[PDB]
RNA sequence: CGGCACAUGCGAUAUUAGAAUGUGGCGCUCCGCGGUUGGUGAGCAUGCUCGGUCCGUCCGAGAAGCCUUAAAACUGCGACGACACAUUCACCUUGAACCAAGGCGUGUACCG
């Protein structure tokens, strides 16, 4: 019941850095640039409710 | 947060360790300090002398080889008669050569002589507090001029100075000075007598000791920075190992004692240790010190942890108590009785029961008593030392009823058996005394008591008084 | 033997004065003989005696000397009771910061050196140091540094600088200060410059210098030298059984701070290293601040147990200190304890009591008596002859009880009834008879509860118990007028069995010479108990002026009621027996024979009232059985139909028709429709069920059911439980507050099934849990008013004022709740009132209203009073008498003297357990509508611009029977004096929109209305009406996002349309959401909408203790004209424009909420200028102290007539008097105070009244309403603010100010234990302030 | 407008691993012995004398001896108790322990 901590430093305390706390806590959107205009990958399933 | 036991551990976690060769190092700087104070001794021969009517109180069987001094370099008494007997020719021959630079290398030799002396603190502490005290007397005398001169005539420090510092002793300051003719020279007239007289009595001090206060002023401004090097190498070794004093009285937390009062004992053990340091035998500081600090430690909790205090040997006989009985609970296996006591230990079993009850701590009057209500120990404590009212009321009626009866007798056999014992007024008067009071004959006090008693036995009169005791 | 107790702080010199002895060795006691040791914490030489008159040695054992010391070891041979005086002393060696002068949240050493508390502390721990008076070189004072700073500064400033650290440090700081001179800084800084919080801070500290330096104290006593020790006696060790002591804990706590400074004078001896000596004078200030109050550190627990240790400031503070164990409550001798049970067979001015109590509570009596009559010779023998219980002994007890009061006491003792005294009858047995009327005042059962009596010793209180205390003086409650010795329960039964009549019985119809013959014709069985029948009765009246005029009459009435006239005193009419005498009725009738014949007949009117009660009880047999219970034959049938409704709403949910919260609603709707069809046809089949049958076919009757004359006589319980034994009982809630749907369709008679009685459980536990909690928070509820108001005592005897509040009914949107004749009776008029005919006096101006005057206004036309109010009252230090009222267990004018601030408490907390469209007239008469300003519409009807407008319905006699608030631009069908119908909906205002309806006729435009930005084109699909509507704060633009959209009118010439009667246009602002259906150039009518806008108990300790509404309503400073001014700050700028005086005020309003008026109006001070909840300093502030205590006493008489408790307003109003009694000074003046000082509205009234006879200028002050938790604690008296709340803090305070008490209340009068200002001592106080000083 | 920190109220009344050694001096120890001043509840229910007698017993006034004075106190001689100092051996080796987490309120300080 000690002072409030930021949460993601246990993780931290763990020996995680922040590209696989990212891994595991979201979903990665690829950005390709399909030789020009810097296209976007595409599941439909992710447009919900949008 | 305010933990003070945190903030002692970060007001020293600053101080770092020590190095096995810094410890020696700080040793030699004690060394210089006491070989500095006794080369500050060495000089003044008043010390001296002094020690040397204080050997003839020895040589006079009024004292003790174990009294004045303790070991030689190289503490036999025949060993004492020859080392102080070519002491005694060194003293005969070195002082009458004053009639000056041929007598200074025979009182060198004299003090170094001396100074192969080993003595007992008291007596050299003794010195030392005797030339503290002879220097706070002419340090008086010395602001007592300033207080007379200097503030209150407007005279400068360094006109005062300059003819007194260099000089010190005679009228060069003053009663030329005087006659130099300066604008401070005339305040000088309504005060010459008195800084005549502080000088008179400075030459005074000088006289007593023989030397000046040129030699005196720096025989103990060597003496004080030789003890404050040595006072600052002591803080400095304490300061280091306050981690043996923290790292012993881990061990004896829960035995009644608070940690920071047990750390502070061990501290003063600490310093009692390396007041008592000797490197020249080899050993490590820690193994010297730290008998010292567990016997500090343990003798406060002996001393101070307990309400009632019991004694050290007392203690000792608990601590045997409860460790024999922790040793034969797993020999038999139930506990021990007091019985397996008896031979089990060397003590007749009868003191061992109130060895067993004086061991007992007392409860706190709020501990609380079940279901943790108001209800405390406290508030179930009777007065025992009141009177119940009715015992009162027996004792009014009962001065009524002797009263009465009082006023019945005649006038000398109430007045008597009022003076006789403690009746409504001071103390009672004995035989003696009475006769003192009505010049009348001791024995016939006694017969008219008598025949007062034989009157009193008597029903009519016995019946309200035989009422007062209850079958 | 003495007056005013006087406070302050403790030198050092002071100190060594005090003790006797310097306790300089932790021991205590030498262990193996048990002598104290010399000289520990128990000493012979430094306190004294153990033993009466003795030396410790022997050498002085008896009374030969008594002022010699021994020179062996010093005793001063003295009286033991010696060692519980004398005190001692501890030379600390470093000085030490005392605690509750550095850790209390108002720290004094914290805002006297204007220093912050952390810096002080890390000053105290020698984390750091501090200048003190370092010159002014390059360091300032209050600067502090660290140790490198230190070395920086030494190094860069050899000499002229001083800086220590630690408790000498702030010694020193608080030694060097000169006081007058920054007297004389803060007032220049408080005369020219303005930083108005900061320098409200600077005005507190400035109040804390100058009175400091008005008292006699230095600053650096705040710092403790010397620390004095308490007596022994105090802090004893002494022997249990067994060897074992048990000390106290300021034995450890002394133990330890003795032994650090024997620790730190021995350091100091060796010339510690400073890491030592640092942590040692810490250790000295953790073990100083731990013995002072522990608690406020990391809390030093004892030895041998994980349990914390008791402090000093733990034995003065709280429930088990001693302000609130042992001297506010004491526990006394000669009482006793047993339990309670009934005795019909007594009088109630007499008591059942045991013969084995009345011997051993009445053992002197019984001592001298026996010594008086030389049956014993001495005293010993009295004790032995009481001990034996010989026969004789039972006469002298009997000569001892014959007159001699004891006191009954229950133990929640909440109102003053809870103590009463009674006469002893001896009873064969161990246990307390008491009377049964009694009971209902007590709020006792005989279920086990147990009572205790305590004996009054001397004469003085026989007297008080007999002629205050007495049964038969309490038979009014101090909370109302309402007989408090109601008769409860089996001889209300007994009464209505007894009073009744039946069609047919034995007897029916015979004609009776008198009452003698009805009993006679009942006894021997010849006629029934009820049977009407003709009687002839004499009653007798008060006609002529106190005469006993006599006339004699047939009267048709029962047998019953004939036999119970007997019993009716003389003065009574006869229509006080002729109705069914419920409990209700029987109240009735003893308040009409108290207040006609006094209390003699009254008293033993209700001894043979409950005689008969309890004998025609026995004679009924009234007697419960399973038949009682008639279950009815519509109930199943009920249930059926409720169970093929809900299947058809399950169905229409099904079918997706309905949501869930409607579906939800319909259920419940229906199942509380088949409870009231089951509770209506439950009635019907008890009440009338008795059909019998009399010289001809049937009649029906009101039935003789068991439980149905248990329910109607309210003897116990009402229909609800009538309804939960036969019909079926409620709807049941959840654990969150939801209500099932599935109610419990069975009840007791019937069996309950597993589920039904689970969900029942719920109900039940939640009850009893709360009943708990209520009565805990009642209890604080009772203590904090009592401690509020003790001070106030009735003095004077009139002030003659002219003040007062206007009491009218409290009639407010249905029928009357309280009446104005049961408000204004019992208290007193300011000016004479007059009837509807003016300039006739029906009252003169100042007269006691009594029961005929309140006659004597109900037969006139009167609706409205002025009364003298006690908040009001003009009188120093007290309520004068003839301002006060009545109301008391007589019925006179309350006397000189009377407390009526602990019984005004003790009268409002003691039912603290019982706590918990359009118009639609009802009435008929002449309608009436104040403050009211409106215009006549095209359509006829009339529309309203003003919303003060108050509607009421006046019939022929000018009195209200009903009031409507009405809204805001409403819908008046008719005008105002025109005679309305019932039922006739008048005003028909739409409450989901909010009017913009003005009062000129004209064409509605658009001004300052940007289309796209302020305003968007909508086109409806409904209606098709296509409009610029304006929008939200969102969309609109940045360029129209403080420009407002604005309505203005025209007429067909196209000039500005002027209001008729002024020459402002109504051009109108707009708000989000505010839908412009008339757009540019469209003609409108008078008053035609020009938009439209769509959309318990701790209630009382909110009241009182007046804490701030979470949502205030804010209200108009001063009255003039309202307007706007800057936007979109997320609040605006409220700007008053009064005609005559100064202007620029605005004010801040959040401007997302809604607001009431409009821009165009008009506000009066103290207006609404929104709705919801408004704090009660506002209402103070702006209207007036009338209205404050109007508000206070309206909404809190709201909160208990919910439950329907009756309590007199006389005791809330003087809870109010004694919140506001500090009043800040806004205009010093002559006067001595301050700009913003808080000081007490009698001091300061008392001081102009000095200075306004004379011919100087007074003292304007603002008058501040104080909750009851501060206005009990700011007071002249500490020990009254020191005896309950807080206490740290109010010592501190008062010791800082050096106040002195005057004992002034009550509380102190308590505390010290001598007479009480307010009673009987009231007399004694008299002669007492006549002779002192004069 | 957030955060950190602290204070404060209520949470019913009532009834239930030390071990060993020596020396020194001290006594607010009530422990044996001696010396010193110095008493008290015994003969005496008249041991003696005289007077009154209600009497041979009780009242009123006198003188003496024997015998109870180490009691009370004082001071020394033993015991004990507590205290100080000193010594010998063995072990020990540089930053601890700790509880408790479930309610409802009021308020203050600091920082952003
Ligand atoms: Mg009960
Ligand atoms: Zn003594
Ligand atoms: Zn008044």
């Amino acid at each position: 019941r000690r002072r409030k901590l930021p949460a993601t430093i246990i993780l931290r305390a763990l020996n995680y850095t922040t590209e696989q706390i990212l891994d595991l806590f979201f979903e990665k959107v690829i950005f390709e640039i399909r030789d020009n205009k810097l296209q976007m990958e595409l599941v439909p399933e992710r447009l919900r409710g949008e | 947060t305010t933990d003070p036991v945190r903030m002692y551990m970060r007001e020293m976690g600053t101080v770092e360790l020590l190095t096995r060769e810094g410890e020696i190092d700080i040793a030699k700087r004690i060394e210089d300090g006491i070989n500095q104070v006794q080369c500050s001794v060495a000089e003044y021969p008043e010390a001296i002398t002094y020690l040397l009517e204080q050997y003839d109180r020895v040589e006079a069987e009024e004292a003790r080889l174990s009294d004045l001094i303790t070991g030689f370099v190289d503490i036999d008494p025949e060993l004492a008669r020859e080392k102080f007997a070519e002491l005694r020719a060194q003293y005969v021959v070195t002082r009458d050569t004053i009639k000056h630079a041929t007598a200074q290398e025979e009182i060198l030799k004299l003090s170094e002589v001396f100074k192969q002396f080993r003595l007992v603190p008291k007596q050299f502490d003794y010195l030392v507090n005797s030339m503290r005290v002879m220097m706070d007397r002419v340090r008086t005398q010395e602001r007592l001029i300033m207080k007379l001169c200097v503030e209150q005539c407007k005279m400068p420090k360094k006109n005062f100075i300059t003819l007194f510092t260099g000089n010190e002793t005679s009228d060069t300051w003053f009663n030329a000075a005087i006659a130099m003719n300066k604008p401070w020279s005339e305040k000088l007239h309504d005060v010459s007598e008195e800084v005549h007289r502080a000088l008179q009595k400075l030459q005074q001090i000088e006289e007593e000791t023989g030397l000046t206060i040129e030699q005196v002023k720096d025989i103990n401004r060597r003496m004080s920075i030789g003890e404050a090097k040595a006072r600052r190498a002591k803080k400095e070794m304490v300061e280091a190992n306050l981690r043996l004093v923290i790292s012993i009285a881990k061990k004896y937390t829960n035995r009644g004692l608070q940690f920071l009062d047990l750390i502070q004992e061990g501290n003063i053990g600490l310093m009692k240790a390396v007041d008592k340091f000797e490197y020249r035998r080899g050993y490590k500081f820690s193994t010297y010190a730290t008998w010292w600090i567990r016997q500090a430690i343990t003798r406060s909790i002996a001393d101070q942890a307990r309400t009632i205090r019991i004694p050290v040997h007392m203690i000792e006989t608990i601590n045997k108590l409860n460790r024999i009985s922790r040793q034969m609970l797993q020999e038999m296996g139930r506990e021990p009785t007091p019985e397996e006591l008896a031979e089990r230990m060397l003590m007749p079993e009868d003191k061992i029961r109130k060895v067993l009850k004086i061991a007992k701590e007392p409860i706190s009057m709020e501990t609380p008593i079940g279901d943790d209500e108001d209800s405390h120990l406290g508030d179930f404590i009777e007065d025992t030392t009141l009177e119940l009212p009715l015992d009162s009321a027996t004792t009014e009626s009962l001065r009524a009823a002797t009263h009465d009866v009082l006023a019945g007798l005649t006038a000398r056999e109430a007045k008597v058996l009022r003076m006789r014992f403690g009746i409504d007024m001071n103390t009672d008067y004995t035989l003696e005394e009475v006769g003192k009071q009505f010049d009348v004959t001791r024995e016939r006090i006694r017969q008219i008591e008598a025949k007062a008693l034989r009157k009193l036995r008597h029903p009519s009169r016995s019946e309200v008084l035989r009422s007062f005791l209850d079958d | 033997e003495f007056d005013a107790i006087k406070i302050a702080l403790a030198s050092p010199d002071m100190i060594r004065s005090w003790s006797f002895g310097e306790v300089k060795k932790p021991e205590t006691i030498n262990y193996r003989t048990f002598k104290p040791e010399r000289d520990g914490l128990f000493c012979a030489r430094i306190f004294g005696p153990v033993k009466d008159y003795e030396c410790l040695c022997g050498k002085y054992k008896r009374l030969k000397h008594r002022g010699v010391i021994c020179e062996k070891c010093g005793v001063e041979v003295t009286q033991t009771k010696v060692r519980r005086e004398r005190m001692g002393h501890i030379e600390l060696a470093s000085p030490t910061a005392h605690i509750w002068f550095l850790k209390s949240l108002p720290s004094r050493i914290g805002l006297l050196l204007d220093m912050p508390l952390r810096d002080i502390e890390r000053v105290l721990y020698f984390e750091s140091y501090v200048v003190i008076e370092g010159g002014m070189t390059n360091l300032e004072r209050q600067q502090i540094l660290t140790e490198e700073q230190y070395l920086d500064a030494l190094e860069e400033f050899g000499d002229e600088f001083d800086a220590k650290m630690g408790a000498e440090a702030i010694q020193a700081l608080l030694k060097s200060m000169d006081l007058e001179q920054e007297c004389e800084q803060l007032r220049e800084e408080l005369n020219e410059t303005n930083s108005e919080t900061k320098r409200k801070k600077l005005t507190k500290r400035i109040k804390l210098l100058e009175a400091f330096v008005q008292s006699g104290n230095k600053p650096e006593w705040m710092i403790l030298t010397v620390l004095p020790v308490l007596p022994p006696d105090l802090r004893p060790l002494v022997p249990l059984d067994g060897g074992r002591f048990a000390t106290s804990d300021l034995n450890d706590l002394y133990r330890r701070v003795i032994n650090r400074n024997n620790r730190l004078k021995r350091l100091l001896d060796l010339a510690a290293p400073d890491i030592i000596v640092r942590n040692e004078k810490r250790m000295l200030q953790e073990a100083v601040d731990a013995l002072l109050d522990n608690g406020r550190r990391g809390r030093a627990i004892t030895g041998s147990n994980k349990r914390p240790l008791k402090s000093l400031a733990d034995m003065i503070k709280g429930k088990q200190g001693r302000f609130r164990q042992n001297l506010l409550g004491k526990r006394v001798d000669y009482s006793g304890r047993s339990v309670i049970t009934v005795g019909p067979y007594l009088r109630l001015h007499q008591c059942g009591l045991p013969k084995k109590m009345a011997l051993e509570l009445f053992k002197p009596f019984i001592y001298g008596k026996l010594e008086l009559r030389g049956l014993a010779t001495t005293i010993k023998a009295a004790k032995k002859m009481v001990e034996r219980e010989e026969a004789v002994v039972w006469d002298i007890l009997d000569e001892v009880i014959r007159e001699h009061p004891v006191l009954l006491n229950r133990a929640p003792t909440l109102h003053r009834l809870g103590i009463q005294a009674f006469e002893p009858v001896l009873i064969e047995g161990k246990a307390i008879q008491l009377h049964p009327l009694v009971c209902a005042a007590y709020n006792a059962d005989f279920d086990g509860d147990q009572m205790a009596v305590h004996v009054p010793l001397t004469l003085e209180a026989q007297l008080e118990a007999r002629a205050l205390m007495m049964s038969t003086n309490n038979i009014l409650s101090p909370a109302n007028g309402e007989p408090i010795i109601v008769p409860s329960q089996d001889v209300v039964l007994g009464l209505y069995y007894m009073t009744r009549d039946c069609v047919n019985a034995k007897g029916e119809g015979m004609v009776l010479t008198g009452p003698k013959e009805a009993e006679r014709l009942y006894r021997s069985g010849l006629a029934s108990l009820h049977a009407r029948v003709k009687v002839r009765i004499t009653e007798y009246e008060k006609d002529a002026n106190g005469e006993l005029v006599a006339k004699t009459s047939l009267k048709d009435t029962t047998v019953g009621r004939a036999i119970l006239w007997m019993i009716v005193p003389k003065g009574l009419p006869y229509s006080i027996v002729n109705q069914a005498l419920g409990k209700k009725a029987i109240s009735k009738m003893l308040n009409t024979c108290y207040r006609i014949l006094g209390l003699k007949p009254t008293v033993i009117f209700a001894d043979q009232i409950m005689y008969t009660g309890f004998a025609y009880a026995a004679r009924s047999g009234a007697s419960v059985g399973i038949d009682d219970m008639v279950i009815p034959e519509k109930k199943h049938e009920i249930i059926s139909e409720a169970e093929a409704e809900v299947a058809e709403i399950q169905e229409q949910f099904q079918s997706g028709l309905v949501t869930a919260g409607e579906r939800y609603n319909k259920v419940i709707d229906i199942w509380a429709a088949a409870n009231d069809r089951v509770s209506k046809a439950m009635m019907d089949n008890l009440q009338t069920e008795t059909v019998i049958n009399r010289d001809g076919q049937e009649e029906k009757q009101v039935s003789f059911n068991s439980i149905y004359m248990m329910a109607d006589s309210g003897a116990r319980g009402s229909a609800a439980q009538i309804r939960q034994l036969a019909g079926m009982r409620g709807l049941m809630a959840k654990p969150d507050g939801s209500i099932i749907e599935t109610p419990i369709t069975a009840n007791f008679r019937e069996g309950l099934n597993v589920l039904q009685y689970f969900i029942s459980t719920h109900g039940a536990r939640k009850g009893l849990a709360d009943t708990a909690l209520k009565t805990a928070n009642s209890g604080y509820l009772t203590r904090r008013l009592v401690d509020v108001a003790q001070d106030l005592v009735v003095t004077e005897d009139d002030c003659g004022t002219h003040e007062g509040i206007m009491m009218t009914p409290v009639i407010e949107g249905g029928d009357v709740k309280e009446p104005l004749r049961d408000r204004v009776l019992g208290r007193v008029t300011a000016e004479d009132v007059l009837k509807p005919g003016t300039a006739d006096i029906l009252v003169p101006r100042n007269t006691l209203l009594h029961e005929q005057w309140c006659d004597l206004l109900e037969e006139n036309s009167v609706d409205a009073v002025k009364v003298r109010s006690v908040v009001s009252c003009d009188t120093d230090f007290g309520v004068c008498a003839h301002c006060y009222g009545r109301d008391l267990a007589r019925g006179h004018i309350i006397n000189k003297g009377e407390a009526i601030g602990v019984i005004a408490a003790q009268s409002i907390g003691e039912p603290g357990t019982q706590l918990t469209s359009s118009i639609q007239v009802k009435n008929k008469g002449s309608i009436k509508l104040s403050n009211v300003k409106s215009v006549v519409n095209s359509s006829g009807k009339l529309v309203i611009t003003s919303r003060n407008t108050e509607l009421k319905l006046i019939d022929e006699f000018g009195r209200t029977k009903e009031s409507y608030k009405v809204p805001y631009g409403a819908v008046l069908a008719k005008g105002d004096g025109e005679q309305v119908a019932g039922g006739e909906t008048v005003a028909n205002w739409d409450p989901h929109t909010m009017p913009v309806i003005t009062e000129v006729s004209g064409f509605v435009r658009f001004t300052d209305m940007i289309d796209g930005q302020t305003i968007t084109r909508q086109t409806d699909e409904l209606t098709g009406l296509s409009s610029l509507v304006v929008l939200d704060s969102a969309e609109r633009t940045a360029g129209g996002k403080d420009l407002r959209p604005a309505l203005k009118i025209v007429d067909a010439q196209g000039n500005d349309v002027l209001i008729p009667g002024t020459d402002m246009p109504a051009q109108y602002f707009l708000p989000g959401k505010a839908i412009v259906q008339l757009e540019d150039g469209v003609q409108i009518s008078s008053g035609d909408t020009l938009a439209r806008i769509p959309q318990g108990l701790p209630r009382v300790a909110d009241l009182f203790e007046a804490r701030r509404p979470k949502e205030p309503a804010i209200l108009a400073e001063i009255s003039g004209i309202v307007s706007f001014g800057k936007e979109t700050k997320g609040k605006r700028r409220l700007v008053i424009t009064p005609v005559d005086g100064s202007d620029p005020y605005e004010e801040m309003i959040p401007k997302w909420r809604q607001l009431n008026v409009f821009e165009g109006e008009r506000v009066e001070r103290g207006d609404v200028i929104s709705d919801g909840p408004e704090a009660p300093h506002d209402i103070l502030r702006l209207r007036g102290v009338h209205a404050v205590t109007r508000y206070i006493v309206n909404e809190v008489q709201d909160v208990y007539r919910l439950q329907g408790v009756k309590i007199n307003d006389k005791h809330i109003e003087v809870i109010v008097r004694q919140m506001l009694r500090k009043a800040t000074i806004v205009n010093a003046g002559s006067s001595d105070f301050l700009e913003g000082e808080q000081v007490e509205y009698s001091r300061v009234k008392i001081a102009n009244r000095e200075l306004e006879a004379n011919g100087k200028v007074g003292a304007t002050y603002s008058r501040d309403l104080l909750g009851i938790t501060k206005a009990s604690l700011a007071t002249e008296s500490f020990i009254s603010a020191a005896s309950f709340q807080e206490t740290t803090r109010v010592l501190t305070e008062a010791a800082v100010a050096g106040k002195r008490d005057e004992l002034r209340g009550l509380k102190e009068n308590v505390i010290v234990g001598r007479l009480i200002p307010a009673g009987t001592g009231y007399a004694y106080h008299q002669d007492r302030m006549r002779r002192r000083a004069a």
